[PDB]
């Protein structure tokens, strides 16, 4: 066995961003899901720093 | 294409569940009434006249 | 030999309405569920409040 | 594409005062939005199926 | 005050089909289509085809999908069962009087318009393995299957259960071929119970006129002899010793049946010593503890296997077998009474009459008779035929067993089980 | 038969060409959306057709990935377009509909 | 051609007649050349003490091993020589001894039955041989998981009552029961008003009567009086017995609510509902398409090897439920589906399925009453439990009256929110906890 | 007196839709449950004996 | 056992022996299926104690010296308390075993009792074997001398 | 199959609070895990309402 595949925490990562079987032909348009992911974190991070003075 | 659920058995099914769907609605109503203190609906109940007029 | 398998006496734990092997349990069943459900009904009424 | 184009119209109108042109075009675009999604797009699918003999 | 009965009506159509019906004024009805299509008609290239077929009675037909067959029959609370022997396949269908019509239709559809769809047949293959495992938990089934494999080189040698290597390999085309060439008019019989002759005769003339298959009762079973031995460790050894006897229908067959009762078939008393059983008392005398024995008698269209079957602890096998064999020898040397044959005759007659007491037993007897003989022989004449068997006929059958080339199958821990050579 | 039928036939041929699955060597039945009825029909296909269907889908997904398309001569021609799935799908639906009728009584 | 309905009327009325004893003699004459005669007795194990238990099972073993007029093995020799078959059984509530023989042989068959049922020779050497035989049978019965679970279910459902006992008794009783014990049990129970001579086939009822007076006259006449008790009711409990044994490869589970006794009219509606649920076994053809949803879901999802619904009847009580056999990881799904079906029927039973239930039941009734043997048994048992013979036409009438409303009312009464008796054996780690099985006996939807 | 299987001896399998798979002709067994120690499974990879589609009220 | 049994020859020769002898040589070189999982530690112990004894043993060496092997044998191989000779005695019986298969190719072996090894007759059989034909000598040859 | 056991979302619940095999003998002392759970939510809820005026 591996470490990625078996560890309770890493499993989740592995099954979602590493070994996840993805279609070979998805195009940009499929990128907006990860981009929303980034926008969500970007909104939270700059949002927190603003809350430190607002 | 909801013609799948049209027939004698489904008609029998609907009836068997009516007293239950009806009693569930009585639960939902009294439950809504008692939880918001529905003035309009409550004032008619004999006791529970804790709003005098 | 599986015929030796006793069933331990539970009189020590049985509600009074079910203490007689001589008679039905069906009679006291309603009162018995009644009592136990009243407890949970009163509780939910309490929690609701 | 007419839905996306209709949504440009809607935002453009939305950013404009409720005076001349703007009222009736923004009124018709609203109807179109719902005529498109609710009636036109489905009808097209049925037609397309038919053209394919499906 | 019971109603005066009715006679069975019997009819051979010119195409060879036989129709027999009895109007018992019963609440239920029973219709069976008996066909000469048992495992003996299989060959080296298609073994197990009649097994999968037997398991395929509810697959889709023209005129009736699988779902319909199942739901339709269950809606009226009836049955559809298929039963096979090395010679026949019998499709029986059961239901109350008022429902004969729909059941008849499903029957006709299953037997004359099967579609054997690729995917439905693929899904059914695993059932052979479940079906075979369940039969094979009775040690008797292995034994009798090996007994037949050992005795014949041919057709009767085939098994009633699909060989393992064929599970998953029998094809839709092989099922189609098996039906087209065996399920034909000249190889068929439509028996009815609780129906009327005109109706069965109408049905047969409209739907059972199929013919273009093979012809008679065989390729001809060539009795050969030999032995099959299966090491097992079961604490109990099962063994069967047999020799060629007589084909069913012949006078000699009845002699063998009477011999079977002189020696001993099943028991008559719950937990009894089995006093009137020659084989049993003969083994018991010199063997102390767990054992069973019984004469075995199988009769077919062109052959027969008669002898005995023993169950015993691994170490007593030799003794049990030898005691049993010697007991038969004793009758072959003339040591047979007259009241013994008389008792055997009574055991045989009482049992046959008992065998057709019910609808299921009656219908099967009528169906098998129709196939084997093309006739219906009333209980009176069967009783008459049994009576014609003389003591010397029984003695002669025993003598035939003793000197005929033997066949034997045995399973268990065989360390003390003799080889024929040693009998 | 005449002028009109050919006109509806040429409109159908026109849509077909416009639809563009042909450009990726696909056949019409390779584009069907997979619901249960369809999933079952795929299952019921014989070995050969099933294998051909996977190769076609693979050939297309590959093309679709690099956003290319097949040379014009290898496009599937309309009405040379074998509807291999249809008979299976039809029967699976027919089977479901019978279950459905029985479920009403 | 006659209709089904008409055919029910054609069945000859079962003739009932009483002796100056209490011995009821009943027969159903047919046209068959074979017949079945027997004696049904209101003696079982629900009549036994505790020290005593196994008494009748013990008598059954001795019954065919010698009488005073026919010693050691002489009886066997007579039965076998006429080609007849002699058998016997015993439940918690009934004992039977019956001969299956040629019609001419009726005189001898009754004569033998009489000798066996009265002049029994419980000879010391034989009663001593039988203790080894019965103990071996106990060892054998232990290997039958199914027999074990139904004995467990009885033992838990009927906890401190005589009904918790098995027919064969505990091993300690088998090795200690004396001839005195047996003789006393015989004296108490094998007496005329508690027995019924039953027959079926080619016999005229007068023959049976003559024979009954000829060979049974000599029982209860100068007898009865003080020492004849009735049957006390048996409290149903509602609990669980789990015999965990991971060595066995399939789990056996039996669950049941308390049913009403033999007498109750509502056994018919229960049998209809049970029929709707039906039975399954891995050798049934038709998997996915089976009508019964339990059967169908069990076959496709492979949730079991077999299952069967049942409705066992005793004096004023009974066990109503189901039994199943499955792999260790399927006990939970199996229970869920089983319970799901009971509630569905309790609340939402539909008409079409009720007709199927009624139909399955009409076929079962008639298919079973086929042959002199099941009918003779039916006559004997009926008279012990019903006092009458209930003609098929009446059972039909009772079946015909059942509609969906009755099913959901009658199932509700027995199943809805009631405590089950649960018995498990084998790999039962996944047998749901009792509280959860109890919470599956009602529904929050409803 | 035909009916090979009922003439007692040769084997006869039954398959069914609602009833159970049977394998059951003649050989000894019955007089081995008496001189005992004739075990049996209790539904080891099996089915079920006695079978069903018979009853009463 | 599965790996050995993929060569059709192994089934054949195992059945050939089962068919020919009623005894000891009839046994298979591979465990019968019904015994897999059932052979016990006590049965292994018993098999070793009664067969792995001095009178039934031979220590052969290659690239070692006689004194060393002889020392080893005198120190460690002096075990005796088992059985005695070469058998219970194989009783040749004869007969045939047939396994239906569908393999496109039929494998068959026909044999009769011949002679025990060591006897002069055994060599006659070995010469007969070569007159008739054992394996091939030429890659892809007609096998002229066979 | 059930609904609790198979549904992606309910599985998680089932595997954590319904069918979870728990030791039969844990005592109060094992309650503090759920009590911390309650305290965490109680702190968040009253904490949010305070933030609406703080
Ligand atoms: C916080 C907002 C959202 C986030 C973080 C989010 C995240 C994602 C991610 C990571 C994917 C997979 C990659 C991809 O196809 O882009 C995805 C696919 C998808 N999302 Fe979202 N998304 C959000 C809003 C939406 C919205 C607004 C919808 C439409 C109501 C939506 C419906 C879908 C669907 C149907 C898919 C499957 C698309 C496909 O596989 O072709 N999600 N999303
Ligand atoms: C929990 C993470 C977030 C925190 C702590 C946060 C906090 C704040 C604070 C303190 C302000 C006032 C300061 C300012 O106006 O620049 C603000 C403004 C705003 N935030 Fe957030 N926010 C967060 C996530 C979001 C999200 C998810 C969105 C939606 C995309 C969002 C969109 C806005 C907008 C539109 C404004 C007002 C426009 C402006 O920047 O002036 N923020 N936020
Ligand atoms: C936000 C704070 C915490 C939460 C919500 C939390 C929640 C839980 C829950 C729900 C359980 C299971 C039930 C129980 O035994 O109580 C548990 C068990 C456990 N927790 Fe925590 N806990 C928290 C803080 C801690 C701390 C501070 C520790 C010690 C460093 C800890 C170590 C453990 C351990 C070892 C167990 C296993 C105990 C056993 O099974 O006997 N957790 N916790
Ligand atoms: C995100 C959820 C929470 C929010 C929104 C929140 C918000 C607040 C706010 C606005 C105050 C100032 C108002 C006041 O003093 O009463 C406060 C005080 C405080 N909170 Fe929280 N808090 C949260 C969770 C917590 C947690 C996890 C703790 C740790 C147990 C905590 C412990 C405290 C304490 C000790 C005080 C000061 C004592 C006091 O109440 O005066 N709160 N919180
Ligand atoms: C195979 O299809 C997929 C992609 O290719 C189009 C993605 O790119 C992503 C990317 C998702 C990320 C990085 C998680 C972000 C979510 C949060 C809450 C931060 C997912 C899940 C996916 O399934
Ligand atoms: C078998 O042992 C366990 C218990 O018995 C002592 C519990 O009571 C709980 C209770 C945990 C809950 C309700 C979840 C709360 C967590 C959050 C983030 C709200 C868990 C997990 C457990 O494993």
């Amino acid at each position: 066995t591996n470490i990625r595949k078996s560890h309770p925490l890493m499993k989740i990562v592995n099954n979602a961003f590493i070994d996840l079987p993805a279609p070979s032909n998805i195009s940009s348009w499929w990128n907006f899901g990860s981009l929303l992911g980034i926008c969500l974190i970007l909104q939270i991070l700059t949002g927190l720093f603003l809350a430190m003075h607002y | 294409m909801l013609t799948r659920f049209l027939g004698p058995r489904y008609r029998q099914l609907a009836r068997n569940w009516v007293p239950t769907a009806q009693l569930w609605g009585a639960v939902g109503a009294v439950g809504l009434v008692w939880a918001t203190d529905w003035r309009l609906i409550l004032d008619w109940v004999p006791y529970i006249n804790g709003k005098f007029k | 030999s599986h015929t030796d398998i006793k069933v331990p006496d539970f009189s020590d734990y049985r509600r009074p309405e079910v203490l007689d092997s001589t008679k039905s349990s069906k009679e006291s069943s309603e009162a018995r569920k009644g009592f136990s459900y009243l407890v949970t009904a009163t509780t939910t009424v309490g929690v609701a409040y | 594409w007419a839905l996306v184009a209709d949504l440009l119209t809607l935002t453009w109108i939305g950013g404009q005062p409720v005076e001349h042109p703007y009222i009736t075009i923004g009124q018709l675009a609203s109807v179109l939005y719902f005529l498109l999604i609710l009636v036109l797009m489905p009808t097209a699918g049925t037609i397309e199926n038919k053209l394919l003999k499906w | 005050v019971p109603p005066h009965p009715q006679d069975l009506e019997f009819t051979r159509l010119p195409n060879g089909l036989v129709i027999a019906s009895l109007e018992n004024y019963a609440p239920a009805s029973r219709i069976g289509l008996f066909i000469k299509a048992g495992s003996r008609y299989e060959n080296s290239n298609n073994l197990g085809t009649s097994h999968l077929l037997r398991l395929a009675s509810s697959l889709t037909t023209k005129g009736a999908s699988s779902f319909k067959i199942t739901r339709g029959i269950e809606a009226v609370g009836g049955k559809l069962s298929v039963t096979s022997t090395r010679e026949n396949m019998a499709y029986t269908v059961e239901c109350l009087r008022d429902d004969v019509d729909i059941l008849m239709e499903f029957l006709l559809n299953v037997t004359t318009a099967p579609e054997f769809r690729r995917w439905e047949v693929a899904a059914l293959q695993p059932q052979l393995r479940i079906d075979k495992a369940v039969a094979l938990q009775n040690p008797q089934a292995h034994v009798i299957e090996n007994l037949h494999a050992a005795a014949y080189r041919n057709a009767l040698a085939n098994s009633l259960y699909c060989p393992d290597y064929r599970i998953g390999k029998v094809t839709p085309v092989e099922l189609h071929d098996y039906v087209q060439n065996h399920f034909t008019s000249a190889r068929m019989a439509l028996i009815g119970l609780g129906v009327s002759h005109p109706v069965l005769k109408q049905v047969a003339e409209q739907f059972l006129n199929i013919r273009g298959g093979l012809g008679l009762s065989g390729a001809k079973a060539k009795y050969h002899g030999g032995e099959i031995r299966e090491q097992n460790g079961d604490s109990l050894v099962h063994a069967a010793l047999v020799a060629e006897s007589a084909a069913i229908g012949s006078a000699e067959a009845n002699a063998f049946s009477v011999l079977q009762h002189v020696l001993g078939a099943g028991p008559h008393v719950k937990r009894g010593s089995n006093a009137t059983s020659s084989l049993y008392q003969a083994v018991a005398k010199g063997v102390h503890q767990p054992f069973d024995v019984s004469a075995f008698n199988a009769s077919y269209s062109d052959s027969g296997l008669f002898g005995f079957y023993t169950i015993s602890q691994a170490a007593s096998a030799g003794d049990v077998i030898k005691a049993a064999y010697n007991q038969v020898k004793t009758i072959a040397q003339g040591n047979l009474s007259n009241p013994d044959v008389q008792a055997a005759k009574n055991k045989l007659k009482a049992g046959y009459l008992m065998s057709v007491e019910s609808s299921e037993g009656f219908l099967d007897e009528v169906g098998s008779q129709a196939l084997a003989a093309g006739s219906y022989t009333p209980p009176s004449t069967v009783l008459q035929q049994i009576d014609a068997v003389a003591d010397a006929d029984v003695i002669n059958a025993a003598k035939k067993f003793v000197s005929g080339r033997k066949s034997m199958a045995a399973s268990g821990n065989l360390g003390h089980t003799p080889f024929i050579d040693e009998l | 038969v005449s002028a009109s039928s050919r006109w509806l036939e040429g409109i159908r041929k026109w849509y077909y060409n416009a639809a563009g699955f042909n450009k990726l060597g696909l056949m019409r039945d390779d584009t069907i959306h997979e619901n249960d009825d369809v999933k079952e029909a795929i299952r019921r296909l014989p070995e050969n057709l099933y294998d051909d269907r996977v190769f076609r889908i693979k050939r297309a997904l590959d093309l679709s990935m690099r956003q290319q398309i097949l040379p014009k001569e290898q496009w599937t021609k309309y009405e040379e377009d074998k509807s291999y799935l249809e008979p299976y799908l039809k029967e699976v639906i027919r089977e479901r509909k019978e279950r459905e009728e029985w479920a009403k009584k | 051609t006659a209709t089904y309905a008409q055919a029910l009327q054609s069945v000859p009325e079962t003739q009932v007649s009483q002796l100056d004893n209490g011995l009821r003699v009943a027969s159903e004459q047919s046209s068959q050349p074979t017949c079945t005669v027997g004696v049904w007795i209101d003696a079982g194990s629900r009549y036994e003490s505790e020290k005593n238990n196994g008494a009748g099972y013990f008598v059954e073993h001795l019954a065919f091993k010698g009488t005073k007029n026919r010693p050691g093995n002489a009886l066997e020799k007579e039965v076998e020589s006429m080609g007849a078959h002699l058998n016997a059984y015993s439940t918690r509530e009934h004992t039977a001894y019956y001969i299956k023989a040629l019609s001419k042989d009726l005189p001898k068959a009754v004569e033998l039955l009489a000798d066996i049922v009265q002049n029994c020779s419980l000879e010391d050497s034989q009663i001593e041989k039988e203790r080894d035989v019965i103990l071996q049978e106990l060892q054998e019965n232990d290997t039958s998981m199914r027999d074990v679970v139904f004995n467990y279910l009885h033992a838990t459902a009927f906890q401190g009552t005589p009904l918790a006992q098995s027919v064969e008794g505990p091993s300690e009783n088998v090795r200690k029961l004396s001839r005195a014990d047996l003789t006393e049990y015989l004296s108490r129970h094998y007496k005329a008003p508690r027995m019924v001579l039953a027959a079926a086939g080619g016999l005229e009822h007068r023959q049976l009567l003559d024979l009954a007076q000829k060979h049974f006259s000599g029982l209860s006449g100068t007898y009865d009086e003080d020492a004849v008790p009735t049957l006390s009711p048996c409290r149903f409990t509602g609990s669980q017995i789990c015999h965990r044994e991971d060595g066995l490869p399939l789990a056996h589970v039996a669950i049941a609510v308390e049913g009403p006794g033999w007498a109750h009219p509502d056994n018919v509606a229960l049998q209809v509902a049970n029929a709707i649920i039906g039975h399954y076994d891995c050798t049934y053809g038709g998997g996915a398409h089976l009508s019964s949803p339990l059967a169908s879901i069990a076959a496709t999802n492979k949730l079991c090897q077999s299952f069967q619904t049942f409705n066992i009847c005793y004096a004023d009580t009974g066990l109503l439920g189901a039994h199943f056999v499955c792999d260790h990881m399927s006990i939970d799904d199996m229970m869920f589906v089983l319970q799901g079906q009971w509630m569905r029927l309790c609340t939402s039973a539909t008409e079409s399925e009720v007709l199927r239930g009624k139909n399955l039941l009409r076929n079962a009734l008639v298919s079973h009453l086929d042959g002199t043997t099941p009918v003779c048994e039916d006559i004997g048992r009926s008279l012990l439990t019903y006092g009458r013979r209930i003609p098929l036409a009446e059972w039909e009438s009772r079946i015909a009256e059942v509609d969906a409303r009755v099913v959901r009312e009658v199932c509700s009464k027995y199943f809805y929110d009631q405590c089950p008796a649960v018995a498990g054996f084998g790999p039962i780690e996944q047998l749901p906890d009792y509280n959860r099985i109890r919470s599956g006996m009602f529904w929050l939807r409803f | 007196m035909l009916s090979v299987a009922a003439r007692s001896g040769p084997f006869a399998p039954v398959l069914s839709a609602t009833s159970r798979g049977v394998a059951g002709a003649l050989r000894p067994l019955v007089q081995a449950a008496v001189p005992a120690t004739s075990e049996s499974p209790v539904l080891d990879l099996k089915r079920s004996v006695l079978c069903r589609e018979s009853l009463r009220g």
